[PDB]
């Protein structure tokens, strides 16, 4: 079924302003045949937030809270 | 709630059903209807009414409207129709 | 339901349906109980009577001096199992002059009955067996279901409404090892009497007893032989 | 369902529940086991006078001390009776004595279901060391000791009547008349000697035909 | 009906049971590649090992049928092992009946005949496992053959079986159409790059198991981890 | 599981056997006519495609024994095995008794095997009916017709093919016992074959005929070759022309 | 929606000779003279009017208020003063009719008029002539009588007694307090069965008649095969108490089919609805259900029981005298011959039924009319035998 | 399936054998099992549901001894499981009679798996409703452990589980570090894993049948001494 | 049941389906010339991965009996193996008759284990047989249910109808020499889609000297100048 969206890549990519973001849980079992050129290709690493990201997101979470 | 059932007439149930049905018709209880009640094991109340129905039909067939003392004919028609219900 | 038609076919939900129906053959039968002791094994079978004129049929079948069985279910392929068990015990007697231990016999029965559960055109042996034996490890009681999965048991009952007898045996099974012969037989009689409706009660003509012990070879007691055990019934129907 | 071996979904395999209800199409037969002996009464039910009554026989002597009364498909009963005779003769030849009626009934029951099941019920009766005995064997390879048994199309009514007309200390003379009056009440026609067969069992006699048209001495009282 | 349920000819004039049995090979999630070369014949299949509690020592799909013939199986593993056992029995029986070793083509012919008997009749069913067997044959060079659940035994030079067998066959057709013989380096590298292009994991030298039969060195070498790693390093260079 | 049909009907009929017997009428055409000093069979060559070579020398007519010959009209797959079994039975009798097998006994054996095939087991009935012509010491020239039902019949002028009703009607109309001879029997056979085959002026290739004759203490079964058959055709044509023109 | 039909036809079927003679001539002249006199009577009564009284009080008050334009719609409900009428295209009006109101003929679900403008019902069309959903009373009280069939005296007496237990002497078992609607289960060879109809016309001489033949193995999810017949016998009780002749469906539709479950749902529904209706403890009415078949073996045990379905009657094959009588009846209309060749055609005959007798009689006339046309064709003496062979009895290859 | 899932000889339209796909469901439904290859041996363990206290001490035990050094821990339909255990015993006896010595575990597992595949191939017979581990040890070949599904084939297992909860057991099995832990602590740990798997959360009380094979027993696959492994069960309880 | 079966009223439905299957797609023409018989067939392998010298469509059953076939090659293998065993048994029983054409009719007749004992599922291959050990050639066809037909020229492929039409229009004839193989190749050409080559076309010839499967050299030689 992912290969179906793969061959959709000729869905007028020049004409169509459509992209597809794959928000998997773990990139472990992702059918490595789907990471070749012409496939989904790019992958960006997101993990549990570090201490800096954690304190920043705590700040923005506390933003609406005024006590 | 309270799911209950019966439809399992024993000797006492069958003979009481005989009594209430024999309340109808021109029959009386001098007949030994207990004998026929023993003869049909678990014959509902539906078949007892049928057997009383048949006894009436035999009396009219004999052209005698009497059935109070028509007990031997009562027993005869009841037993032969019990034979035919079991095997016809 | 298609998948319930044949023994060979397997239900999509799991276990097959013909064997599950085979256990209903033993459910639809006269009740029988069987309990172990420290030294004796006793079977109490309800001899189901057709009519008062006819006899109460035969239960608690005889196999050998130290082994006796009680059937509960399809009587046709039950004398066949009795013949098989008798033949195996006699074969053991003939080959090495010793009583065939009950566990090995039960394993043989299970293996023999397993094949019809897999061979097409062969119905499973829908017979419930309560084997009472006395091997060298004291008395033994085994239950064989048509599913060919036998069980060992301190006290087990099979038949119609046998669940009440099972519950009574379970509640009184703690005081089973230390019981005299008559005490254990009366335990079994009370267990079986609790099975039938309150209208029914134990009679010398409708009950059978199978006792096997260390010094007592398997014996089938009935009316005159049962009356000494039937005394002191403590009747609470 | 329809398979002769497949069990029913509820409790008990079919096609044997179908073979058992073949005594229904079969003809009525009654036997009484008394202390005097065993009385076996059947009805021939001749359909046309041209057929010889001697040809139609429901009671056949398996041996000198065993008599058998069939109720059902006489074709299958021929095979079962032949096997009973063969087994009795084999036992006598092996052990030089008279095979018990219980043992013969057990052998017939073993051979009953081993081929579609036989659809006949037999009423074995004979003398043994345990007095006169009677056994009711049924198409589904099951045998039961009985004292006064009825079988056939009207088994229910005949057995119900026998249940109250029988008593534990009767003789042959009362048993024959009770069986005959019952038979007359069961059948459609009368109990003429050409239509009713009777078999007697005695401790000191072989089981012979009931006097062969001189048995009217037992139907005139009826 | 039952045209598509039993091994009988369809009204349209086809045999649907074997047509299904071939898709059974695709079922199971595996692929295999066979490449005949100038002098050698090398075969490689992926080793799908879920979790390491399994023994990678014995999860293999390639076997030695005799001292010079090696097979790779594709499809259901039970039928695969049954056919491997049958092939080994046939090889031994041939060596017993006839002195010389069984030619690989004759062994494939016998296995295909067994499979054809299976698709004949109706009591049994075809085995859902396609076998690619290779071996060096004198006066013939390397030889590769494929026996299928039908009984059609053929296949040469470059032949593949499994889920993505069509893509591998297409790439190998491109390679063989490129007219250049493969030595005992190019044949292995061609097979490795074929299977890698089919399933791009770059093939860490632990997830494939390659079998090799050369001419100067007979026997079915199941190349070890070091050999496959060396070939992978040489190829990715 | 699938079970074959070798059973009765609610009325009590063996409709499988009946359907096979009716199907025998469909396809094939043979006829046997019995005359004094000679018995003959006529067969209709169904497929006359020019791409055959006719090297088997016989398709419908089969020589089964020294003193007899048959002609099938059913499915050729069963026809071949039935002819082989018939020859085997005849030769087994010859071995056992050192004497040619009487035709009736041979036909009874074959119909017994067909009755067994339709009687027991899950086996198809032999969808083939065949005639037999032969000579013996007891009854002389004999003709027999056996259907797949296994119920053979001793005939003297019969047909077994597609238009078997029309052929037997033509036989009944123009059959005369006693006066019948070999030559007049040939004339009648060719006439009835011309009647049952719509195309007039039947070619000698589309008709295969074999005559059994009694020579000096020896039975000769001669299949009439093309030239003799077409000479018979020419004589028949002369007779037709004379009869039509004389009116 | 249907109660009765105007029976002003079938003018004296008792033309005694049924053949051209002076007596039959004279009977027809009396018939025609009466028709002339009746027409003259009614015409003179309607023309020489009793009195001329205005516009018969019609055009003065009701006709004008009814108006010229009208439309028809069904009448749905009734209330004390108004009426609830479902007119065309799903319109619904609550109006009190007072002009030309006939409440008895109005009825729910009947066609009434609407005077437009001020839409008020002004009349009803009692004819309507569209009660066509389920029509089984169209053949009610068939004209066939006892005399049409002879030689079946024992069966005629038996069925007559079984159906003249009601009507005649109902107080007999009213005092015996049973009221059994047992019906009659009829046997008979397959060569008969429309006589199971002919012997039914004996009872059809009284009250009406309903027929359910072939019906279906009620695959319908609602079932309602026997249940709708139950409604129709209720309609029969509303009418003169009719009988229900279910020949061939008491056999197939109620088969002693010996499988239990997964069996076309008729065994679940049809048999269980049949015994509910056949039990007098559930439904009243003098309706007598005649269950006739040609397969006694397939009698279901519920149908077997005389306790609910009594009065089992067997129809045998005709005897020599019965064959003589039926042949006489069928050839009486055609004047077979002047030699009266009667017994030669039946003396050696066996297993010949009523349908065969009718067929051979018809074919004898057909063969005579073919070319042997000679009024009472002298050939009929043997041609009756020629077409009594007619082959066509049974044919099944050889098997012998 | 519907139409194609009636006999094992009928292939699916996609090419599958639904009879075995359903026979696996019986194994999935029956009570679980576990077997771990310790450093110098193989340790089994199976919880058995005491369906009623009427039964005696642990009977119809899921553990079996198929040969002197080989043991079988089975789950699924127990009667067919016992018949297959008898088949394995006969196979081991035949191999010992023919080739002498003791049957290697890989070959025994292969032969019994081929027999099971023979039973799933045909139509008249039905696939076996059981899955079992065969565990053995010898000085020459170390410790081996092969698991056979109701239709599949033997596979080498460092540690395996089958029955009601395969994944739940396997997670903690892979959490456990085998290949360096002696069979004693492995006996403690297999009971720990079984008690971690649900026993009475939805079911009755369970009995702990544990088995041994290893150099500590010089081969000779035997049931662990239950009196001294009750303390191991206690450690599992904690 | 376990034989050639499924024959309804006036039909052989299973056999008819087998004949629908043997329609196949391999033309496999056969021509009976005066000097001998030619059995030519088309080997159109899928892609170039397969080999042509590995498997063969023409099989010499014995010294001068050659065999070609139609659809269902796996069945054809078992059938030709059975035919080889049957011919060998006949030659062993009747020792040293050099039995080919006095055996070609006999081997065709013994092709009754071919179909008259079908084996639950009937064979799905129709096969042409050639023999020339009688001073005269023989071409026979055995079909999935029938028997010997004794053809002079026929085809058994996807376009066997127009192939047979081509054979008769091109006048298979009777005076044609052994080199009617040119006409056989032409008949294949009609039922062929491609530039047929030596490995693409396999042909065997059976003349009075014996039977021989023509090697790709001679096949290409004949295909040249066509
Ligand atoms: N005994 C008879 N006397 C007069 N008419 C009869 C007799 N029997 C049948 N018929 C007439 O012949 C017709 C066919 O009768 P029947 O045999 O009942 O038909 P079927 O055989 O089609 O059921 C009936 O409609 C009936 O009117």
């Amino acid at each position: 079924t992912l290969m179906e969206l793969l061959n959709q890549m000729d869905g007028f990519d020049t004409l169509h302003r459509v992209k597809m973001i794959m928000a998997t849980n773990r990139p472990d079992t992702l059918d490595p045949a789907l990471l070749r050129p012409g496939r989904l290709d790019r992958k960006i690493h997101i993990d549990l937030p570090n201490e800096q990201a954690r304190l920043d997101i705590l700040k923005i979470h506390a933003g609406p809270i005024t006590k | 709630d309270r799911k209950i059932e019966f439809s399992l007439p024993d000797l006492e149930g069958r003979t009481h059903i005989f009594k209430i049905h024999a309340r109808s018709m021109s029959v009386e209880r001098d007949i030994r209807f207990e004998l026929l009640a023993r003869l049909c094991p678990n014959s509902t109340g539906a078949e007892i009414r049928s057997v009383c129905t048949e006894a009436g039909m035999f009396a009219i067939r004999a052209r005698r409207k009497i059935a109070t003392e028509k007990d031997f004919l009562e027993a005869v028609n009841k037993v032969i129709k019990s034979y035919a219900k079991f095997s016809a | 339901n298609q998948y319930d038609n044949d023994v060979t076919v397997w239900s999509p939900q799991g276990r097959i349906h013909q064997i599950e129906y085979a256990m209903e053959a033993v459910k639809q039968g006269s009740a029988t109980v069987g309990l172990k002791s420290k030294t004796h094994a006793v079977l109490v079978a309800l001899k189901r009577a057709q009519s008062e004129l006819a006899a109460h049929q035969k239960k608690i079948l005889h196999v050998d001096n130290h082994i006796g069985i009680s059937i509960a279910g399809l009587t046709a392929d039950a004398r066949l199992l009795c013949n098989f068990m008798r033949q195996e015990c006699l074969d053991s007697r003939f080959v090495f002059d010793r009583p065939l231990p009950v566990s090995r016999l039960v394993s043989l029965i299970g293996s023999k009955t397993q094949i019809p559960t897999q061979r097409y055109g062969r119905r499973p042996y829908g017979v419930g067996l309560l084997i009472a034996g006395y091997d060298d490890m004291g008395p033994h009681i085994f239950q064989t279901c048509p599913s060919a999965n036998y069980f060992d048991c301190r006290a087990m009952s099979i038949g119609a409404r046998s669940q009440s007898a099972r519950t009574y045996l379970e509640r009184h099974m703690s005081e089973f090892m230390e019981c005299n012969l008559n005490e254990l037989v009366k335990h079994g009689l009370r267990a079986l009497r609790e099975t039938l409706p309150a209208e029914q009660d134990l009679t010398t003509k409708n009950v059978s007893i199978g006792i096997v012990g260390k010094d007592l070879e398997f014996t089938i007691y009935d009316d005159d032989d049962v009356s000494p055990f039937l005394e002191g019934l403590e009747e609470r129907p | 369902d329809r398979g002769v071996n497949t069990f029913s979904p509820e409790g008990r395999l079919f096609q044997v529940e179908y073979a058992i209800e073949a005594i229904k199409l079969g003809s009525t037969a009654i036997g009484i086991q008394t202390s005097e002996g065993v009385c076996l009464a059947v009805e021939k039910r001749i359909t046309s006078p041209l057929m010889e009554p001697s040809s139609i026989e429901k009671i056949v002597e398996i041996d000198a001390h065993i008599g058998c009364a069939m109720s059902g498909l006489i074709a299958d009963a021929k095979t079962l009776i032949d096997k009973a005779r063969v087994e009795t003769q084999n036992h006598w030849f092996t052990y030089n004595e008279t095979m018990t009626v219980e043992s013969v009934t057990q052998a017939v029951s073993n051979l009953a279901l081993q081929s579609r099941p036989f659809g006949v019920a037999l009423l074995f009766g004979g003398v043994d060391e345990k007095g006169p005995q009677l056994f009711h064997m049924d198409p589904s390879g099951t045998f039961v000791q009985c004292d006064a048994r009825a079988i056939g199309s009207a088994s229910e009514g005949a057995q119900s009547s026998l249940q109250e007309v029988y008593h534990k200390s009767m003789t042959l003379k009362e048993a024959i008349k009770s069986s005959l009056i019952i038979l007359k009440q069961v059948m459609e026609e009368k109990l003429n000697a050409t239509n009713i067969e009777l078999a007697t069992v005695q401790p000191g006699q072989n089981f012979h035909m009931f006097t062969k048209e001189e048995l009217e001495e037992v139907i005139k009282d009826i | 009906g039952f045209d598509r349920h039993i091994t009988i000819f369809s009204p349209e004039g086809r045999l649907y049971q074997v047509e299904y049995a071939f898709k059974a090979i695709n079922q199971g999630g595996l692929t295999s590649v066979a490449v005949r070369g100038k002098d050698c014949a090398v075969i490689v299949t992926q080793k799908k090992v879920p979790d390491k509690l399994l023994d990678s020592s014995t999860v293999t799909h390639l076997f030695k049928i005799t001292e010079n013939i090696g097979c790779v199986m594709t499809g259901m593993t039970a039928d695969s092992r049954s056919q491997v056992q049958r092939a080994r029995y046939e090889a031994a029986n041939w060596k017993y009946k006839y002195g010389y070793e069984i030619p690989v083509d004759m062994l494939c012919k016998r296995i295909a005949d067994i499979s054809q008997v299976y698709t004949q009749n109706a009591e049994m069913r075809p085995l859902g496992c396609c076998m690619i067997l290779i071996g060096i044959d004198e006066e013939q060079g390397p030889q590769v053959y494929k026996c299928d659940p039908a009984g059609y035994y053929c296949g040469f030079k470059a032949t593949a079986a499994g889920v993505k067998q069509t893509e591998s066959t297409s790439f190998l057709e491109k390679k063989v159409k490129k007219k250049f013989d493969w030595t005992f380096e190019q044949t292995v590298e061609t097979a490795i790059t074929c299977l890698s292009t089919v399933l791009s994991i770059d093939f860490k030298p632990s997830e494939i198991e390659v079998g090799v039969v050369t001419v100067e060195n007979p026997k079915f070498r199941i190349l070890t981890e070091a050999e496959i790693d060396a070939h992978l390093v040489a190829l990715a260079e | 599981y699938d079970s074959r049909t070798t059973i009765f009907s609610p009325e009590g009929r063996l409709y499988q056997v009946e359907y096979a017997m009716e199907a025998i009428g469909h396809a094939g055409t043979c006829l046997g006519i019995l005359a004094n000093d000679g018995v003959l069979l006529a067969a209709e060559r169904r497929n006359i495609h020019k791409l055959l070579d006719e090297v088997f020398f016989s398709e419908k007519i089969y020589k089964l024994n020294e003193d007899m010959a048959c002609s099938v009209a059913g499915i050729t797959s069963d026809a071949n095995v039935l002819t082989n079994e018939l020859r085997l039975i005849a030769q087994r009798y010859l071995l056992q008794y050192q004497e040619p097998i009487p035709c009736e006994q041979l036909v009874t054996a074959l119909c017994d095997i067909k009755q067994a095939y339709t009687q027991f087991g899950g086996k198809r009935p032999f969808g083939v009916s065949l005639l037999y012509i032969g000579w013996d010491k007891h009854y002389g020239f004999q003709l027999y017709q056996s259907d797949p039902s296994g119920n053979y019949g001793g005939w003297k002028a019969t047909c077994i093919g597609n238009n078997s009703a029309a052929a037997v009607s033509m036989l009944k109309q123009d059959y005369k016992e006693g006066e019948m001879t070999l030559k007049s029997a040939l004339a009648l056979a060719i006439k009835v074959l011309n009647k049952t085959m719509d195309v007039s002026k039947l070619s000698a290739e589309k008709v295969e005929i074999a005559t059994l004759t009694r020579e000096n203490g020896k039975t000769v079964i001669r299949v009439l070759k093309q030239k003799e058959v077409e000479q018979l055709i020419k004589k028949h044509e002369e007779e037709e022309a004379k009869a039509e023109r004389e009116k | 929606k249907k109660t009765k039909g105007p029976d002003a036809a079938s003018k004296l079927p008792l033309v005694t000779p049924h053949t051209q003679c002076r007596l039959k001539l004279l009977k027809l002249e009396r018939i025609k003279d009466y028709l002339l006199m009746e027409e003259e009577f009614i015409r003179n009564q309607e023309q020489m009017k009793p009195l001329e009284e205005k516009q018969e009080e019609e055009r003065s008050k009701v006709d004008d208020l009814r108006g010229t334009p009208m439309s028809v719609g069904t009448l749905e409900e009734i209330i004390d003063d108004h009426a609830i009428v479902s007119t065309s295209v799903g319109s619904e009006h609550y109006v009190s009719i007072l002009s030309f109101v006939d409440k008895d003929l109005l009825e729910p679900g009947c066609s009434v008029l609407l005077n437009h403008k001020v839409h008020a019902v002004i009349g009803v069309l009692m004819d309507d002539t569209d009660p066509l959903v389920t029509v089984m009373k169209v053949e009610k009280a068939p004209q066939e009588t006892y005399a049409d069939i002879g030689g079946l005296d024992n069966q005629i007496q038996e069925i007559k007694e079984s159906v003249e237990l009601p009507l005649t002497h109902p107080e007999y078992y009213e005092e015996m307090g049973i009221k059994p609607p047992k019906g009659v289960i009829l046997y008979g060879p397959p060569g008969t069965g429309k006589t199971l109809l002919a012997k039914a016309v004996a009872n059809q001489t009284s009250a009406t008649f309903l027929r359910v033949v072939g019906s279906e193995l009620i695959q319908k999810y609602l079932g309602d095969g026997p249940k709708l017949v139950r409604e129709l016998f209720r309609v029969a009780e509303e009418h003169a108490p009719s009988i229900v002749f279910i020949d061939e469906i008491d056999a197939i539709g109620t088969k002693r089919y010996d499988s239990n479950s997964g069996g076309e749902r008729e065994i679940q529904r049809t048999m269980l609805e049949l015994l509910n209706q056949l039990d007098g403890f559930d439904s009243r009415g003098d309706v007598k259900v005649i269950m006739a078949t040609n397969r006694i073996e397939t009698l279901d045990p519920a149908l077997i029981r005389p306790g609910r379905i009594d009065r089992k009657i067997e129809f045998p094959l005709p005897d020599e005298k019965t064959k003589k009588r039926i042949f006489q009846i069928h050839t009486s209309r055609m004047t077979l011959a002047d030699d009266v060749t009667l017994d030669d055609l039946i003396m050696a005959k066996d297993d010949l039924s009523g349908a065969d007798i009718k067929a051979i009689c018809t074919e004898a006339g057909l063969m005579a009319l073919r070319e042997r046309r000679m009024k009472v064709t002298n050939e009929d003496f043997k041609k009756s035998k020629e077409n009594v062979l007619y082959k066509k009895q049974e044919g099944t290859p050889e098997g012998l | 399936g519907t139409g194609y899932d009636l006999s094992a000889s009928t292939f699916s339209p996609d090419g599958r054998v639904f009879q075995v796909e359903y026979a696996m469901k019986a194994v999935e439904n029956s009570s679980t099992a576990i077997g771990i290859r310790c450093k110098d041996g193989v340790v089994f363990g199976v919880e058995k549901l005491v369906l009623s206290k009427l039964y005696e001490e642990g009977s119809n035990k899921r553990l079996f001894n198929v040969d002197r050094h080989v043991g079988m821990a089975v789950a699924g339909l127990l009667a067919d499981a016992r018949s297959l255990a008898d088949i394995a015993r006969e196979e081991a006896s035949n191999f010992r009679s023919n080739f002498g010595y003791n049957i290697p575990l890989k070959h025994l597992a292969d032969r019994v798996a081929m027999y099971v595949h023979a039973y799933t191939l045909y139509s008249a017979v039905r696939p076996f409703g059981c899955s079992f581990m065969l565990g053995s040890y010898s000085v020459n070949d170390g410790a081996q452990l092969y698991m056979i599904d109701p239709s599949g084939v033997s596979y080498g297992y460092w540690g395996c589980a089958i029955g009601k909860a395969r994944q739940a057991a396997k997670t903690e099995i892979e959490k456990l570090q085998m290949k360096e832990m002696t069979c004693r602590d492995i006996v403690k740990e297999v009971a720990k894993i079984i008690y971690i798997v649900h026993d009475e959360v939805k079911d009755k009380a369970f009995e702990l049948e544990l088995s041994w094979v290893g150099e500590l027993t010089n081969g000779r696959h035997e049931i662990v001494p239950k009196d001294i492994r009750e303390e191991a069960e206690k450690y599992a309880k904690e | 049941f376990s034989l050639t079966t499924f024959s309804p009223s006036g039909k052989l439905v299973q056999i008819e389906y087998a004949l629908a299957a043997v329609a196949g797609g391999a033309p496999s023409v056969g021509i009976k010339a005066a000097n001998g018989v030619v059995l030519a067939t088309e080997k159109k392998q899928k892609s170039i991965l397969y080999d042509e010298r590995s498997v063969h469509k023409v099989e010499p059953i014995t010294k001068h009996i050659g065999l070609v076939y139609s659809g269902m090659g796996p069945d054809y293998r078992v059938l030709v193996h059975r035919a080889r065993k049957l011919a060998q048994q006949y030659y062993l029983v009747y020792q040293e008759p050099i039995p080919t054409a006095q055996l070609v009719q006999r081997v065709a007749s013994v092709m009754q284990e071919y179909t008259q004992s079908g084996g639950v599922r009937p064979f799905g291959v129709s096969l042409l047989i050639c023999g020339w050990n009688e001073g005269r050639p023989y071409l026979f066809q055995s079909d999935p249910s029938g028997a010997y037909f004794a053809w002079k020229a026929t085809a058994m492929g996807k376009n066997y109808v127009n192939g047979k039409t081509f054979l008769e229009k091109r006048y298979n004839e009777d005076l044609e020499l052994e080199d009617a193989i040119h006409t056989a190749i032409l008949t294949l050409k009609e039922s062929f889609e491609g530039q047929m080559t030596e490995d693409n076309i396999e042909v065997g010839i059976c003349n009075e000297a014996g039977f021989r499967r023509l090697t790709p050299t001679e096949v290409k030689d004949y295909l040249a100048a066509i």
